[PDB]
């Protein structure tokens, strides 16, 4: 809206079951868009 | 665009753009591990996730610790993947805001909300470690479900209580979110409205700046909004009346913060 909410939500774990939570996947996907950060700065 | 995002026990509608990365930035909704902040965006990851990730407070040092409220010192150099995916989730409710992966250089101060499940982040604000004009906030919030409880005045606070302990004033960084502008009024009106009262205003701009680490063009500016001060022809001098202070504390526009940071509570000193 014009005026955002929130709301209650439970969602249960999933024990016995795409994306790759790993640290390094991350850094990898940021890794560029960092350098282009320091470099606008700069 | 990312129009809400489920994080622990909320789902939150998102206030503005945030540019997570490739085509984590065109998802309708993200979902966020309320603990190490990492996004993704399918459901499923994330119910998995859930009873994977160990982590129930945020990474870093809890420096400060007072009832059920605690904050964490986070340095960007030390967890820059929380910190990166903290200014991602920051951004959501930040309008102003402009770096979110350059984190190294800043420190970043999380409230959490302790119960018995884990400390759950309820805001925070980043400093610049090393500010060339010695800004001691950059950017600060309460996430909304969390607003308007105090929190954002008592980070306002406890970012002072850091600058009195680096012996140094400090000031938030243009731009603040509109709510932060008001918060630092409101927070920066009563400080100062307690000392004059409790020292029948007899201190000079320069001893309040020690008192507070509010730096002098902040205490001038709020002093002028109430009406306190006044330009001798060379200087700012400060200009109460018990009539001023005792309206202005009462109107209640001008009310003590609901939560308010204990020194004592404070386990902490800057680096060295
Ligand atoms: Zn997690």
């Amino acid at each position: 809206l014009a005026v955002p909410s929130w709301r209650d939500h439970s969602v249960e774990p999933l024990r016995d079951p795409l994306e790759n939570l790993d640290d390094s996947v991350f850094s990898k996907r940021h890794a560029k868009l960092e350098l282009d950060e320091k470099r606008r700065k700069r | 665009y990312v129009d809400k995002i489920h994080i622990g026990n909320y789902e939150i509608d998102a206030w503005y753009f945030s540019p997570f990365p490739e085509d984590y930035g065109k998802q309708p909704k993200l979902w966020l591990c309320e603990y190490c902040l990492k996004y993704m965006k399918y459901e499923k990851s994330y119910r998995f996730h859930l009873g994977q990730c160990q982590w129930r407070q945020p990474p870093g040092k809890e420096i400060y610790r007072k009832s059920n409220i605690s904050v964490y010192e986070v340095d960007g150099k030390d967890h820059k993947i929380y910190c990166q995916n903290l200014c991602l989730l920051a951004k959501l409710f930040l309008d102003h805001k402009t770096l979110y992966f350059d984190v190294e250089p800043f420190v970043f101060y999380i409230l959490t909300e302790v119960d018995r499940q884990g400390a759950h982040i309820v805001g925070y604000f980043s400093k610049e470690k090393e500010s060339p004009d010695g800004n001691n906030v950059a950017c600060i919030l309460t996430l909304p479900p969390y607003q308007r409880r105090g929190y954002g005045k008592f980070l306002i606070a406890f970012s002072y209580e850091l600058s009195k302990l680096e012996s140094t004033v400090g000031s938030p960084e243009k731009p603040l979110s509109d709510l932060g502008k008001l918060s630092y009024r409101s927070y920066w009106s009563w400080v100062l409205l307690e000392i004059l009262r409790d020292f029948r205003g007899t201190l000079s701009i320069k001893d309040l700046s020690q008192m507070t680490s509010i730096t002098q063009n902040d205490i001038i500016s709020t002093l002028q909004s109430l009406n306190m001060v006044k330009y001798w022809k060379g200087q700012h001098v400060i200009c109460v009346t018990p009539k001023l202070v005792e309206e202005h504390l009462k109107s209640a526009q001008y009310k003590k913060p609901p939560i308010t940071v204990d020194s004592v509570c404070l386990k902490w000193a800057p680096p060295k």
